[PDB]
C-alpha cells in the first residue's frame, strides 16, 4: 500500500519540563542506492540510545540508555524488525517522494536593487540548489560579492541575497545571473547606474 | 559530527514532555515539515498540497506519542528528576520577498536553539496585538535536539506602521521584542 | 518457539467477574503490534472485543463492550489479561487472546493466537452425564445417549479407541434446564450383534467422570 | 463500527474448482484488510493482508484482490485441506476491528439416503421419572432434512431437540439427531411412538416406530 509509515519507538524497561524525543531518521544518497537509519531517543537535550542501520544493533550513546540498549538487543524479534525499518519505513517512504517532494519546483524571482551596495534578491524558490553569480559588463565579479546564508522560509521555499559593493560608471551595466534545476535558462537580470 | 547524504528526512519527530503534558508528531523530508498530527482531533493535517493525496493513519501517532509517555516516566525516575535546561532562543525578522509598498507581503518571525519545546510567538503593529493575518510552523527539530520555529505575518506594507515579534520563553527574564527593521539583518 | 497459554477458563454465575490469563512466550511484550481478544460463540463466527498496545497503555474496546471488559498486560510476569464484569447467557463463548499487528503489518506480519479458553455463564451446577443405552430393537446401528451434564464438553470413544470406523458423536445441546446432552451411534454389521461386546467409554473432564455403557439388545 | 458483510454465507465445491469469497465494507476501508481460515477446534490462521499480501508460507492458489467496499478471496484450484470457515477482518479503525460473517467451504459429493433408526427410553430413566426417544438419519447429502414426532399418530411440536455432525472426513455425509423429551406419568400414558423423516435422496418418506 503506496501510504508513508513511521518508524518506531520501543518501550523503555519559570515551571520545570521533562522532554523524550524519538527521531526516525532516515539518510539517502544516490536516490535509494545507499541508505541508512538511524534512530534516536532524546532525554532532554541527550541522546541516550540508538539503532543505526549500519551497525544493526542498539547501542547506547550514554549511561541512562544502556538498560534500554541491553534489553532491545535481548529481543530476537525488535531486532529483525529494526533491521527490516531500512526497507519499510526509509526505502518505502523515499518511493513516494521520488513522485511528489523531489519533484517540486519552484522557479526564483529575481531581483536587484540598491541598499555603493547592489542587493539581488533570489526569492520563493525549491529545491535549495543554486548559484548566483553577478557581473559587470560581462565581467565576473566575486572580490566585492557578500552572500546571505540560505533562507529557510518553512513554506517549502529558500531565498538568498547577494550583495555587491560597486564603484558606478556611467557606461556600466551589472548583471544578476541566477542557476537553478526549475529553470531550463539561467535567469539574467540587469540594472543600470541613473544618478 | 554529522551524517553526509544527499536527502535526510525524519519519519517520525516524536515528541512528548512533561509540561502540559504535550506531544507533537511530524515527518520532515530535507528540513522542512511534510505534516503534523493533530492528537486532540485524530487527524493528519498535511503541510504541503501535493502529499494531500495521502494517507497517514493518525493512530501512529497516538500509539508513539504513549511510548514516549512511558518512556519519559521511566527516564525521569532513571536520571534522579533531571529536568530540562531552558535554553536562550535567538530572533531573526525579515520579509519573504522584497519590501514594495503597494505590493502585499508576509513577514517571518524565525525563533532558533528553543528548548524545551514552550514557546509563544506573537505580533504587535504599533505596539498592540494582531490576531488576522497570523499563522505558524509546528517544532521543527535541529541535530542538537533543539527546536526552532517559524510564525508569519501576511500585510499591506506601510511606512509609518512599525511590527515586532514578541517571543516568551522560560530561558529569557523578560519577552524579547525583535523588531522589523530592513537594513539588512540577514546580510549582517 | 514463540506461542500464547490461555488459562483462567470456565463456569461463572450470572452477574459475576471473570479474569483470562494469556502468557506469551518466546517473546516479551514490545511496539509494533496489538494484543488482543477475540470470543467466538459455539457455531458461531469472531467477534473482536479489544486491543492493547504491544508497547504502551494505548487500550480499545469494541462499542458493544459497554465498559464490561479491562484489557490489561503485566509486563513482569509477560501476561495479557482480560477481566469481564457483568457476564450473561450472552457471554457464553471461546475466548482467544492474539498478538496480531493490525495497523502495523508493513512493519512485521506476525499472527499469533492463543489455543482459546471456553467461558460458560450460567448458574447452573457441576455433574456428570447419566449414560442411557441406545440398544436396537427386533447393516445394523447401536449407540449411547449422555444426558444432564455441566458444563460442555464431554469425550465419547467406543471400545477403549479399537472401534472408529462409524462412529458418528453428535454436537451437545442446551436443554430447557441449562444442562447439556448428545447421544454417539456406531454403524456395526449385523451378524456382529451378540457377537462383540460394543461399550461405550465416556468422560466428564469438569467433575471427573469417567462411566462406561454395554449393549444388551 | 465499520460493518463487514460476508458472502455467501456457506458453499458447496469439489476439489480443482476455482473459489471466490466476497467481503463488503459499509466504507472504504483503504488497504485495512486482512483473510483469516479456521478449521474445526482450531484458531484461525492469517492468509492474506493488506488487501492482497500473501502471508508467509500460505500455497500460491490463495489470492486477494478489492478496493475500498469490494473484496474477493480466490482459491485457483481447490485442494482437499481448504473446506473450513474463512473470514474477513478490517483493521482500517483499529479502535474497532471487525470480522465479517464467515463462508463454509464444503465439499461437493453425490446424493446419499439417510439409514433411520429409533430408539425406546430405557427402563433405567423410567426409574428416575424422564422419558427419552432418540431418531437417528446417517450418513446422508445434504444436511436438508425434517423428522417428526407421532405419539398415538399425534404430531409433535416443542417436543424434538435434534443435532448435526459436520461433513465426515471420509465420506463428507451428514447424521442428524431428532430427541422427544417426556415424564414417565405422560410416557406410560401412551403406546405407539413413531418417527418419521424426509428427505433428497429417498423416492418417499420413510418411516420407523415401536410399541411401548
Ligand atoms: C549511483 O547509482 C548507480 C546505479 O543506479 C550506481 O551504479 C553508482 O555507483 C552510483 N553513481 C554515483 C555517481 O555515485
Ligand atoms: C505563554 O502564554 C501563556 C498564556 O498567555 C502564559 O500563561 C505563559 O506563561 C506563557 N509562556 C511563557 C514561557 O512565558
Amino acid at each position: 500500500l503506496p501510504y508513508p509509515q513511521p518508524e518506531l519507538p520501543y518501550p523503555q524497561p519559570s515551571p520545570e519540563d521533562f522532554v523524550y524525543q524519538f527521531k526516525g531518521m532516515c539518510y539517502f544518497t544516490n536516490g535509494t542506492e545507499r541508505v541508512r537509519l538511524v534512530s534516536r531517543s532524546i532525554y532532554n537535550r541527550e541522546e541516550i540510545v540508538r539503532f543505526d542501520s549500519d551497525v544493526g544493533e542498539f547501542r547506547a550513546v550514554t549511561l541512562l540508555g544502556l538498560p534500554a540498549a541491553e534489553y532491545w538487543n535481548s529481543q530476537k524479534d525488535i531486532l529483525e524488525r529494526k533491521r527490516a525499518a531500512v526497507d519499510r519505513v526509509c526505502r518505502h517512504n523515499y518511493q513516494l517522494e521520488l513522485r511528489t517532494t523531489l519533484q517540486r519546483r519552484v522557479e526564483p524571482t529575481v531581483t536587484i536593487s540598491p541598499s555603493n551596495l547592489l542587493v539581488c534578491s533570489v526569492t520563493d524558490f525549491y529545491p535549495a540548489q543554486i548559484k548566483v553569480r553577478w557581473f559587470r559588463n560581462d565581467q565576473e565579479e566575486t572580490a566585492g560579492v557578500v552572500s546571505t546564508p540560505l533562507i529557510r522560509n518553512g513554506d517549502w521555499t529558500f531565498q538568498i541575497l547577494v550583495m555587491l559593493e560597486m564603484t558606478p560608471q556611467r557606461g556600466d551595466v551589472y548583471t544578476c545571473h541566477v542557476e537553478h534545476p526549475s529553470l531550463q535558462s539561467p535567469i539574467t537580470v540587469e540594472w543600470r547606474a541613473l544618478e | 559530527e554529522d551524517i553526509v547524504a544527499d536527502h535526510v528526512a525524519s519519519y517520525g519527530v516524536n515528541l512528548y514532555q512533561s509540561y502540559g503534558p504535550s506531544g507533537q508528531y511530524t515527518h520532515e523530508f530535507d528540513g522542512d515539515e511534510q505534516f503534523y498530527v493533530d492528537l486532540g482531533r485524530k487527524e493528519t493535517v498535511w503541510s504541503l498540497p501535493v502529499l494531500r493525496q495521502f494517507r497517514f493513519d493518525p493512530q501512529f501517532a497516538l500509539t508513539n506519542i504513549a511510548v514516549l509517555k512511558h518512556n519519559l516516566n521511566s527516564l525521569i525516575k532513571r536520571s534522579n528528576s533531571t529536568a530540562a535546561t531552558n535554553e536562550v532562543p535567538e530572533v531573526t525578522v525579515f520579509s519573504k520577498s522584497p519590501v514594495t509598498l503597494g505590493q502585499p507581503n508576509i513577514l517571518i518571525c524565525l525563533v532558533d536553539n528553543i528548548f524545551p519545546p514552550v514557546v509563544n510567538i506573537t505580533w504587535l503593529s504599533n505596539g498592540h496585538s494582531v490576531t488576522e493575518g497570523v499563522s505558524e510552523t509546528s517544532f521543527l527539530s535541529k541535530s542538537d535536539h533543539s527546536f526552532f520555529k517559524i510564525s508569519y505575518l501576511t500585510l499591506l506594507p506601510s511606512a509609518e506602521e512599525s511590527y515586532d515579534c514578541k517571543v516568551e520563553h522560560w530561558g529569557l527574564d523578560k519577552p524579547l521584542l525583535k523588531h522589523w527593521e530592513p537594513e539588512l539583518e540577514v546580510l549582517f | 518457539q514463540v506461542q500464547l497459554v490461555e488459562s483462567g477458563g470456565g463456569v461463572v454465575q450470572p452477574g459475576r467477574s471473570l479474569r483470562l490469563s494469556c502468557a506469551a512466550s518466546g517473546f516479551t511484550f514490545s511496539s509494533s503490534y496489538w494484543m488482543c481478544w477475540v470470543r467466538q460463540a459455539p457455531g458461531q463466527g469472531l467477534e473482536w472485543m479489544g486491543c492493547v498496545y504491544g508497547g504502551s497503555d494505548t487500550t480499545y474496546y469494541a462499542s458493544w463492550t459497554k465498559g464490561r471488559f479491562t484489557i490489561s498486560r503485566d509486563n513482569s510476569k509477560n501476561t495479557l489479561y482480560l477481566q469481564m464484569n457483568s457476564l450473561r447467557a450472552e457471554d457464553t463463548a471461546v475466548y482467544y487472546c492474539a498478538r496480531d499487528p493490525l495497523n502495523y503489518y508493513y512493519y512485521g506480519e506476525l499472527n499469533l493466537w492463543g489455543q482459546g479458553t471456553l467461558v460458560t455463564v450460567s448458574s447452573a451446577s457441576t455433574k456428570g452425564p447419566s449414560v442411557f443405552p441406545l440398544a436396537p430393537s427386533s447393516t445394523a446401528a447401536l449407540g449411547c445417549l449422555v444426558k444432564d451434564y455441566f458444563p460442555e464438553p464431554v469425550t465419547v470413544s467406543w471400545n477403549s479407541g479399537a472401534l472408529t470406523s462409524g462412529v458418528h458423536t453428535f454436537p451437545a445441546v442446551l436443554q430447557s434446564s441449562g444442562l447439556y446432552s448428545l447421544s454417539s451411534v456406531v454403524t456395526v454389521p449385523s451378524s456382529s450383534l451378540g457377537t462383540q461386546t460394543y461399550i461405550c467409554n465416556v468422560n466428564h473432564k469438569p467433575s471427573n467422570t469417567k462411566v462406561d455403557k454395554k449393549v444388551e439388545p | 463500527d465499520i460493518q463487514m458483510t460476508q458472502s455467501p454465507s456457506s458453499l458447496s465445491a469439489s476439489v480443482g474448482d476455482r473459489v471466490t469469497i466476497t467481503c463488503q465494507a459499509t466504507e472504504n476501508i483503504y488497504s485495512g484488510l486482512a483473510w483469516y481460515q479456521q478449521k474445526p477446534g482450531k484458531a484461525p490462521k492469517l492468509l492474506i493482508y493488506y488487501v492482497s499480501t500473501l502471508a508467509s508460507g500460505i500455497p500460491a492458489r490463495f489470492s486477494g484482490s478489492g478496493s475500498g467496499t469490494d473484496f474477493t478471496l480466490t482459491i485457483s484450484s481447490l485442494e482437499p485441506e481448504d473446506f473450513a470457515v474463512y473470514y474477513c477482518q478490517t483493521y482500517h479503525d483499529i479502535s474497532e476491528v471487525t470480522f465479517g460473517q464467515g463462508t463454509k467451504v464444503e465439499i461437493k459429493r453425490t446424493v446419499a439416503a439417510p439409514s433411520v433408526f429409533i430408539f425406546p427410553p430405557s427402563d433405567e430413566q423410567l426409574k428416575s421419572g424422564t422419558a427419552s426417544v432418540v431418531c437417528l438419519l446417517n450418513n446422508f447429502y445434504p444436511r436438508e432434512a425434517k423428522v417428526q414426532w407421532k405419539v398415538d399418530n399425534a404430531l409433535q411440536s416443542g417436543n424434538s431437540q435434534e443435532s448435526v455432525t459436520e461433513q465426515d472426513s471420509k465420506d463428507s455425509t451428514y447424521s442428524l439427531s431428532s430427541t422427544l423429551t417426556l415424564s414417565k406419568a405422560d410416557y406410560e400414558k401412551h403406546k405407539v411412538y413413531a418417527c418419521e423423516v424426509t428427505h433428497q435422496g429417498l423416492s418417499s418418506p420413510v418411516t420407523k416406530s415401536f410399541n411401548r
